[PDB]
């Protein structure tokens, strides 16, 4: 029981936190109208997906570490809410990247390319994958199409209604593998660019007002995305990597309980973690925070 | 710091010629600056970059170099194009610029016209007198001026002034006054400046007699 | 159309001190740094120094600092240079260029008219203007040339111009040379030989530093 209450204790502390950040950051954007614009856009349609992962997802696999004798394809379709919550939760900090890497290395377009209702698209478009790769296995892709409590009813554990082979080769790819490898390649980019541009620099002293802003704005974006990138990493990694190394090794000693409760809470940390780091690397989000906590107390 | 250094100081070249003018660094420089500057006028810039025309400047001017030597070239001479050109570098601080280029424009020879002012009554009523002889549009620089008094050469008080290549012309003038008091001026009759050119197999000699005016 | 519009010359004494302007428009002034050159003697550029406007920073030349004191009007987008204990060393033409960034380097896009500053403790005296009518003699074919002596005036400038700027082409105005404090300036006009002494011809010289407009007609000579 210690194992269990320690779990759900910690899953809940991290719903909670996560409700906390994400409606701080969102109640940050509504007030203030110097933050409003399409960036914080999408800094708040991820927070809200993140305020959905902790409301809606941590309970419902907190529901399937039960084991309680259920229906198989109940306990599928909750994997796959919390599936959909975190693929939305993912696609919405890939969108971020993708709108830091337009603005800094495409200033021209930038107006043009995610201003107006393409950030709802984009949005949708996200949301839209996040459904349909969450709700693959309800096609038929599972375990159900094996004796825990029999008759049709399962001991509802992810494992025992979610088949490894989707795990692996289609959510880790599509939904960990390549958007860590897109922001990545933004992440590389921008610093490239930035310590281009401080190299160029260097040589003069007193530039113009044009290089200094461009340079403020470079390192701040690729520092910035390198947290997004770390973190995003540090957080998801470790449980698909567990889950590759299930699929790959044959007879070999499953994952330990408390490895995989540490991997599940550090893929849920990372939808509290992000993007409260990110808000608060920028002045004018903690200058907010700061004058919202005063007018509280 | 950084020396600029310019070759040639001076220069006059026919329109329609090729005209290459080098700029050396005493160090090696990563970008080389250009400007045209004309009398009277604040200069302009003309290629940065080292190779970029500025907006306004002609196609006929080209900009090349790297490290220590630079240069510009002009791939046919215009009458516009006669000015000064200076180099600047922006490699290790502080700025330097070079000693500048002054491009004159080839002409053909032209004998100068000489005409002498014997002083005026208002000067000599002021107790001065002072001859002025006058040489101008005349083609190449080179002239030279004598003074004789009374069958002997003077060279007390002279004061010569030159002006610059003219602009339609493009020929220069030489003024050469000789300042004396008035009893010296009276003491003598004969008063007559010289003008020795290439143009010329000998000196054009203006004079005058006191006696007359 | 940027521009950068200056002050005007500047005629001071030894130890004095002198402010120049450069009235910045047509582009965000704040966005490029402004720099400010000393032409001394003619064919004599030397960099002084910048300043930014965006944040105040200045960079100066060694050999200039202490001399000049680059200021900035944010609010009436203009720059300014101080030169302090001035000699006559300091009397060159100064001039303020617009630092642009192309994205790839740094030049010098824009430079403003200059300022003539003159700095000399040398007493400011009138001009003495003799006419300069030609020889008795005779007429010489083609042409007459006429004549104009500026003698004994300070300081430079001074402007002539004949008929009050009628006459323009054939005018030969040579540059001034001092004698102990004291420029002297001739000027020397050709026109043909049927105007004058038909027409009247007469020489204009002013000096806006002692404030005199004196104009004398060049008439045939008489008796001596
Ligand atoms: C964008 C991709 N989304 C996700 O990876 C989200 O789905 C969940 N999840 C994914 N793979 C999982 C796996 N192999 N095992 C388990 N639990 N095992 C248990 C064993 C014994 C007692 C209790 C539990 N949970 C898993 C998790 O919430 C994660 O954040």
């Amino acid at each position: 029981i210690m194992g269990s209450s320690v779990y759900i204790t910690v899953e809940l502390a991290i719903a909670v936190l996560a409700i906390l950040g994400n409606v701080l950051v969102c109640w940050a954007v509504w007030l203030n109208s110097n933050l409003q614009n399409v960036t914080n856009y999408f800094v708040v349609s991820l927070a809200a997906a993140d305020i959905a992962v902790g409301v809606l997802a941590i309970p419902f696999a907190i529901t399937i570490s039960t084991g309680f004798c259920a229906a198989c394809h109940g306990c599928l379709a909750i994997a796959c809410f919390v599936l959909v919550l975190t693929q939305s939760s993912i696609f919405s900090l890939l969108a971020i990247a993708i709108d830091r890497y337009i603005a800094i290395r495409i200033p021209l377009r930038y107006n043009g390319l995610v201003t107006g209702t393409r950030a709802k698209g984009i949005i949708a478009i996200c949301w839209v994958l996040s459904f349909a790769i969450g709700l693959t296995p309800m096609l038929g892709w599972n375990n159900c199409g094996s004796q825990g409590c029999g008759e049709g009813q399962v001991a509802c554990l992810f494992e025992d209604v979610v088949p490894m082979n989707y795990m692996v080769y289609f959510n880790f790819f599509l939904c960990v593998l390549v958007p860590l490898l897109l922001m990545l390649g933004v992440y590389l980019a921008i610093f490239l660019a930035a310590r281009r541009q401080a190299k160029q620099m260097e040589s003069q002293p007193l530039p113009g007002e044009r290089a200094r802003s461009t340079l403020q704005k470079e390192v701040h974006a690729a520092k910035s995305l390198a947290i997004i990138v770390g973190l995003f990493a540090l957080c998801w990694l470790p449980l698909h990597i567990i889950n590759c190394f299930t699929f790959f090794c044959p007879d070999c000693s499953h994952a330990p309980l408390w490895l995989m409760y540490a991997a599940i809470v550090l893929s849920h940390t990372n939808s509290v973690v992000n993007p409260f780091i990110y808000a608060y690397r920028i002045r004018e989000f903690r200058q907010t925070f700061r004058k919202i906590i005063r007018s509280h107390v | 710091d950084i020396v600029m250094t310019q070759s040639p100081a001076i220069m006059s070249a026919s329109p329609g010629e090729k005209v290459t003018i080098t700029c050396s660094a005493s160090s090696s420089v990563t970008y080389m600056h250009w400007f045209q500057q004309k009398p009277g006028t604040s200069p302009k810039l003309w290629i940065y970059s080292t190779s970029n025309l500025a907006s306004g400047v002609p196609a006929r001017f080209s900009g090349s170099g790297s490290g220590t030597s630079y240069s510009l070239t002009i791939s046919r001479m215009e009458a516009e194009d006669a000015a000064t050109y200076y180099c600047q570098q922006r490699s290790t601080y502080p700025l330097t610029f070079g000693a500048g280029t002054k491009l004159e424009l080839r002409r053909a020879d032209a004998a100068p016209t000489v005409s002498i002012f014997p002083p005026s009554s208002e000067q000599l009523t002021s107790g001065g007198a002072s001859v002025v002889c006058f040489l101008n549009n005349f083609y190449p620089k080179d002239i030279n001026v004598k003074w004789k008094i009374d069958g002997s050469e003077r060279q007390n008080g002279v004061l010569n002034s030159w002006t610059d290549q003219d602009s339609k012309d493009s020929t220069y003038s030489m003024s050469s006054t000789l300042t004396l008091t008035k009893d010296e001026y009276e003491r003598h009759n004969s008063y007559t400046c010289e003008a020795t050119h290439k143009t010329s197999t000998s000196p054009i000699v203006k004079s005058f007699n006191r006696n007359e005016c | 159309e940027v521009q950068l519009q200056q002050s005007g010359p500047e005629l001071v004494k030894p130890g004095a001190s002198v402010k120049i302007s450069c009235k910045t428009s047509g582009y965000t002034f704040t966005e490029f740094t402004m720099h400010w050159v000393k032409q001394s003697h003619g064919k004599s550029l030397e960099w002084i120094g910048g300043i930014d406007p965006h944040n105040g920073d200045t960079s100066y030349n060694q050999k200039f600092k202490g001399k000049a004191t680059l200021t900035v009007d944010k609010s009436s987008s203009t720059a300014y240079m101080d030169l302090r204990s001035l000699t006559s060393e300091d009397s060159a033409v100064y001039y303020c260029t617009r630092d642009y960034y192309d994205y790839h380097y740094w030049y010098f896009d824009v430079w403003g008219a200059g300022t003539t500053v003159t700095v000399s403790s040398a007493k400011t005296t009138a001009p003495s203007v003799y006419p300069l009518a030609p020889v008795c003699g005779d007429t010489t074919g083609s042409s007459v040339t006429l004549g104009c002596l500026v003698k004994g005036y300070f300081p430079e400038p001074v402007t002539l111009t004949w008929n009050s700027g009628s006459l323009s082409s054939g005018v030969h105005t040579f540059p001034a040379v001092l004698q102990s404090d004291l420029y002297t300036l001739s000027s020397s006009v050709t026109v043909t030989s049927s105007t004058w002494p038909s027409q009247s011809i007469t020489c204009n010289v002013a000096h806006p530093a002692s404030s005199t407009k004196v104009d004398k007609k060049i008439e045939p000579r008489g008796p001596t």
